[PDB]
């Protein structure tokens, strides 16, 4: 019922916005994905799930203190101060006993604070005293480390934060917990420092997004005027969700967008009645959601742009296997490693499929931009070089051939002693070239030309290949330290570079060196964090299972092309990661387990397996002879 | 190293409890340098009052007939530069900075401590490189763009400024209104640095004591309020001993000093032994080269063990990371030594569990320690060291209700009342395998409700992680299902209103370092994948012969079917584990039909319990 009326109804909205809304949903949306996000919520949101506000417990003082309740309204300054004469005339007592019996009250969540945490937000920092995104975030699964005191910043123990600015009621219902009266909003900056100095880093660090707010709000007020005391273009101008009932006025929308803010508004956003908040707030949180979920994609334009945000990545690598195109997707599509795509996650816009419609109609494509009809043949290289050739619908006449077209795989190696001594003109050239000098036995000057691919391409943009020399550095190191540890302990290596190596190489962490980069090497390559991993078949492992989970795709060709894409992504990627203990035993149990099962589909005839070039070279480099002798026995 | 050791044992209280509070403050990931000129200076890296005589020269015409002071070392460059101009400035940096320098050993030894951020007061590449060398990227902020471009969450702040984007003036804080307008040219660099001052432990290195950046930290700390924060360790390297006067009033003021002179004897230029004596003192500190008397022993132990006393059992695998690689642990219930480059601790546990005497002579409080190590290590079989390996059985006893099969004793236990929130554990699991698993997830979500507010939270995790798992099988359950109705379709928007996209990683990450450093082995519960290694030693016996292996992989099965069933996990109920049965008996079998194995009554459990018939049907027939 409400999904589908409501889906079109975001989607109609959305196609009738402005520039200037739909650019800040585009910088919230990436700013999500890129992990840089933290929400600021306020009074407004705790509302949604019918918490307590704060002029009825300034109320309930006015009751306490002059007798009656308030002949009209109040200002922000007498919202401040009923509660400082409460604590002055009354005391501490009667003031943390009212805390208890009026925030004893167990209100639920909203579901915008689902919809917060959607974002994958870093901190939150609320001025909120409740629990309630505190339970989201418990239920959610997202553990926020929560601050509302300074030895709670000391003790901060996640890197995700929970800071709450006026405070919190987990230490207790008391006044001190809390900023509530006038002089805990007048000496802020003496009895709360810490809190506000981590305030201020995070906004400064962060996409700071204002959600339970008004605009004049005194908090707001100070935070814009520490921005008016910071530079001009120094920092990330803070978002800010106003979900008032009248739409904003556009000089104040000049003004507070001057000040420093990008306003969402929600008023002028949906159409929406005078006390119909949680579905202006519901309207920015899921404009915001079905952003990111692909949900808004219409035109050509953003399905070549957004596959291109995916894969101009990975143009820097020679080859991606099937399992990296859909882990860097998002699990939108299973990739089939016969070059196949199957729908797997994909709950927005089809832009595969529009990808391949574009692939095979030429006047649709022909009706492109010229940018973007450069993108689409960057990607078309890509998609046909890696096999991606269409979809399960489409899946007709195909053939599963394999190229690899490396010269340590095919064996040659004085075409490979030929191009160790030719004059590289990049450093891809001097990758390669370590590999190839890896493969050839002389690894002291792989490991200084690795040295040098990381010396020369540390200043450089989307460092893969820093990081592929970085990790084949690490990996070289480690076959010199157990070459040397077998053989031991012929004089393979001299004892000065050993002492340059353990000099060097000491406690490398691995695990740090993937959360050690640039967001270019974290959000764009993420695929390549398994190389980071000592173990990375792990996977292809417990299919080789199902092979012993004892016996229209066959299983025997998925097991064959996975192998394939494998060793090809090993080799391509001139990776010395496929020489190792891992990948040898991988083949062995891999082609062990393929001839023993074809042996079985021979062997019930009561009433295959044609090997190619590709395999011969698998069983002879991978394999010792006794392999070959037991398999020859068996 | 001898020396170090007798350095250690003269040394006083303070001294050694600031060594500690370094050691834990690194063993937390909770450590930050704070380094300074004198580092650069042990690297032969130019210092400040030659550029600063540079200038006089070019200035004055002659060099300083003396000496200058803190303000002149701040002046000279700035009428330098108020004469001169940007151009000559620039230059001067440039050719007094392209000289490249090489790293000293200290900054290998700052990177001993896994720091999280390094706030260098430097302007040099040094300390980046041995971050590059070393395997530990810091994100290097100069500039305030580069906080806003902070890269991963180990940063590397130059306050001074740094010269990759230039060999410029205005790059770096050097002369006087760099060091005047602070506050107003470099806001954000300065609430980064007192954010990670007042976060992490801070470790001053290279810094005289009366420096005019300590001095403006002294000064902010001052601001704060007291216990707010955490003081700022000093390594202090001149060449005098400290004069106590000053070390109560620098003390006072915040710091909390460990001199390098008043620690080790050394002459008036040997300023890399003096800083390679505190660096390497914390080293050999954390190492466990230091541990001398049985206290020390079996408060170590206790304080890698007694986290996993909430478990009820601990796999020889999990044991061997829990103590660091330290010793590799054999699977029979034996100690092999790996890494121990310290104080052997196993060694001395097992020579006061074997002489009475010895443990008699044990203070009360140990000796309750030892108790308690005694009877965990006895629980998971960790009997003696591999030399005391004598007269051993390989018996495993796993005494639970549901691996036995035993069901109508589980649903009296589901029927009862629970003392405990562990009981609810035991009581939802129980739950999860008798099929109610509406009731066992409603169960794990009120474990998660009731022990949130708790220390030690592995109950409360692996209640998160059996409730996500369970949460799988109800899932994937009606996924193949859906005959039968199993559960209600209400239920089942409950739990896809409730588990959503719950990130399985961010959750080990995701605790308040009680669960970070003290259960750090529970991680691979956070993978979905967790017995590849497992596997990795199945292909030992298919790299084929179609103490010896076959004991070491039955007594793992048992080691991991144990742990997935004593500490009741739904774990065990999964793809992985089946196939990890399937795998392990079927290549035990066709090992031995190679080569006795008699099969015992857990051996005949596993095969019924992990095997379809078509698995005993292939294995009959071969």
């Amino acid at each position: 019922l409400e999904s589908k009326r409501y889906g079109e109804k975001l989607k109609e909205v959305f196609l009738m916005l402005d520039n200037n809304v739909v650019e800040c949903i585009k910088e919230i949306t990436e700013s999500s994905r890129n992990g840089k996000l933290v929400f600021f919520v306020g009074a407004g949101v705790s509302t949604l799930s019918d918490y307590p506000q704060w002029w009825r417990l300034v109320d309930k003082y006015h009751e306490e203190l002059y007798g009656s309740p308030k002949k009209g309204n109040y200002s922000s300054d007498e919202y401040l101060r009923i509660p400082q004469i409460f604590y002055n005339v009354k005391g501490e007592m009667a003031f943390d006993g009212i805390l208890k019996d009026f925030f004893q009250v167990d209100k639920p969540t909203n579901p915008i604070h689902d919809k917060i945490l959607a974002m994958n937000p870093a901190h939150v920092i609320t001025t909120n005293y409740d629990n309630l995104i505190d339970t989201a975030c418990w239920k959610r699964g997202k553990y926020f480390s929560v601050i509302s005191a300074e030895e709670d910043v000391a003790n901060a123990t996640s890197s995700r934060y929970l800071l709450k600015v006026a405070g919190d009621f987990r230490k207790g219902f008391k006044g001190e917990n809390v900023v509530l009266k006038e002089d805990d909003y007048l000496n802020y900056d003496q009895n709360y420092p810490l809190i506000s100095n981590l305030m201020k880093t995070i906004i400064a660090t962060h996409t700071i997004v204002f959600i339970g707010y008004g605009l004049g709000d005194y908090n707001i007020n100070m935070l814009l005027n520490w921005v008016r005391k910071l530079q001009k273009d120094s920092f990330h101008k803070p978002f800010f969700i106003r979900t008032d009932p009248s739409p904003i006025e556009n000089e104040t929308l000049i003004y507070y967008e001057n000040k420093g803010l990008r306003i969402i508004d929600a008023a002028s956003l949906i159409d929406s009645n005078e006390y119909d908040y949680l579905e202006r707030y519901s309207a920015v949180m899921d404009l915001l959601i079905e952003s990111q979920e692909n949900k808004f994609i219409t035109k050509d334009d953003e399905v070549i742009d957004y596959i291109y945000g995916k894969i101009s990545p990975l143009f820097a690598l020679q080859y991606i296997r099937k399992i990296d195109l859909k882990h860097v997707f998002e699990y939108d599509y299973h990739f089939e490693v016969n070059g196949t795509v199957v729908r797997h996650k994909n709950k927005g816009f089809g832009y595969m499929e529009r990808f391949f419609e574009l692939k095979e109609s030429c006047d649709e494509r022909s009706k492109l931009s010229k940018k973007q009809y450069e993108r689409f043949n960057a990607l078309f290289n890509f998609f046909e070089k890696n096999g991606v050739i269409c979809m399960a619908k489409d899946a007709g006449t195909l053939n599963t051939s394999i190229e690899i077209n490396s010269l340590a795989y095919h064996g040659k190696y004085d075409v490979m002693k030929k191009f160790i001594e030719e004059q590289s003109v990049s450093i891809e050239d001097d990758y390669k070239k370590a590999f190839f000098l890896a493969c050839l036995g002389r690894w002291e000057e792989s490991y200084d030309l690795y040295s040098n691919i990381i010396l020369n391409s540390i200043d450089e943009s989307n460092g893969c290949v820093y990081y592929l020399s970085q990790i084949n550095r690490y990996r070289i190191y480690q076959s010199i330290t157990q070459a040397v540890t077998q053989f031991n302990g012929y004089k393979p290596f001299t004892d000065e570079f050993l002492a340059r190596i353990e000099r060097e190489m000491t406690n490398f962490n691995i695990d740090d060196l993937f959360n050690g980069m640039p967001f270019e090497f974290q959000k764009k390559y993420k695929i390549l964090e398994f190389l980071s991993d000592n173990q990375f078949l792990y996977d292809d492992t417990v299919k080789l299972f199902e092979l012993t989970n004892k016996v229209g795709m066959s299983s025997d060709i998925v097991v064959l092309l996975r192998l394939y894409d494998n060793l090809r992504f090993l080799y391509e990627n001139c990776l010395w990661s496929v020489s190792f203990h891992e990948f040898h035993q991988y083949i062995r149990n891999s082609m062990s387990l393929l001839i023993e099962k074809a042996e079985y589909e021979r062997t019930r005839d009561i009433d295959g397996f044609f090997m190619e070039y590709y395999d011969f070279v698998n069983i002879s480099r991978h394999f010792k002879i006794d392999d070959i002798k037991n398999l020859e026995r068996s | 190293g001898e020396k170090l050791k007798e350095v250690f044992l003269m040394l006083d209280n303070n001294v050694v409890e600031c060594i500690k509070e370094i050691t834990e403050s690194s063993r937390n990931g909770k450590l930050v340098f704070f380094v300074g000129a004198g580092v650069s200076t042990l690297s032969d890296y130019p210092q400040w009052w030659r550029l600063v005589d540079k200038y006089h020269e070019e200035l004055y015409g002659s060099p300083k007939k003396g000496n200058y002071s803190s303000d002149e070392y701040l002046r000279i460059p700035q009428i330098f530069y108020n004469v001169k101009g940007e151009m000559a400035f620039d230059g001067i940096l440039k050719d007094f900075f392209q000289v490249d320098k090489p790293t000293n050993p200290i900054h290998d030894k700052i990177l001993a401590m896994n720091p999280a951020h390094v706030i260098t007061t430097n302007y040099d590449n040094l300390i980046d490189t041995a971050c590059w060398k070393r395997g530990k990227y810091f994100s290097v902020i100069s500039a305030e763009e580069d906080v806003a471009n902070a890269t991963s969450s180990r940063y590397l702040l130059k306050v001074a400024g740094d010269f990759r984007k230039g060999f410029k003036g205005e790059n770096v804080v050097l002369k006087e209104d760099d060091y005047l307008n602070y506050d107003q040219n470099y806001p954000l660099i300065s609430n980064l640095m007192k954010t990670i001052i007042a976060t992490h432990t801070i470790v001053f290195i290279g810094y005289g004591l009366g420096d005019y950046n300590i001095n403006m930290l002294l000064n902010w700390v001052r601001k704060l309020q007291k216990d707010s924060f955490h003081k700022p360790f000093f390594i202090r390297t001149d060449p005098s001993p400290i004069e106590n006067e000053t070390l109560i009033y620098y003390e006072n003021k915040g710091l909390r000093i460990i001199d390098a002179a008043s620690l080790i004897d050394s002459n008036e230029y040997d300023y890399l032994e003096r800083y390679s004596a505190v660096m390497d003192l914390l080293i050999e500190s954390q190492e466990n080269k230091f541990i001398t008397k049985d206290d020390e022993v079996i408060d170590y132990i206790y304080g890698k063990i007694s986290p996993l006393f909430a478990l009820q059992y601990i796999r020889k695998i999990d044991l061997k990371h829990v103590f660091e690689y330290d010793y590799h642990f054999e699977v029979n219930g034996t100690v092999v030594r790996h890494k121990n480059k310290g104080f052997g601790y196993m060694e001395r546990f097992f020579e006061l569990k074997e002489s009475c005497d010895e443990r008699s002579k044990l203070s009360k409080k140990q000796y309750e320690r030892f108790n308690a190590l005694f009877n965990f290590f006895e629980k998971n079989g960790v009997i003696c060291m591999a030399k005391d390996a004598g007269t051993l059985n390989t018996s495993i006893e796993i005494n639970s209700l549901a691996y036995h099969g035993k069901y109508d004793v589980m649903k009296k236990f589901i029927e009862e009342q629970s003392v405990s929130i562990e009981d609810d554990y035991k009581k939802a699991f129980f739950l999860a395998c008798l099929g109610r698993w509406e009731e066992s997830y409603d169960l794990y979500s009120n474990i998660i409700l009731n022990s949130i507010d708790e220390s030690n939270g592995c109950v409360y995790y692996l209640s998160q992680i059996n409730r996500y798992r369970i949460y799988q099988s109800i899932t994937q359950a009606v996924t193949q299902f859906n005959h039968y109705k199993p559960f209600t379709d209400e239920f089942l928007a409950r739990i896809e209103r409730e588990m959503t996209n719950f990130n399985i990683d961010d959750l080990f990450n995701g605790m308040p370092f009680e669960f970070q450093k003290k259960y750090k082995i529970l991680e691979f519960l956070s993978d979905n994948q967790f017995l590849y290694d497992d596997t990795v030693k199945l292909f030992e016996l298919t790299n084929k012969v179609r103490m010896s292996s076959d004991i070491v992989v039955l007594l793992r099965l048992y080691d991991n079917l144990r742990f997935l069933y004593e500490n009741c996990l739904w774990s065990v109920s999964f793809h992985e584990f089946h196939q990890y049965i399937r795998n392990s008996m079927s290549l035990l079998i066709e090992k031995a039909e190679y080569e006795g194995f008699f099969m015992e009554y857990y051996d005949f459990v596993n095969i019924s319990r992990h095997f379809k018939i078509d698995d005993i049907k292939n294995l009959e027939r071969s």
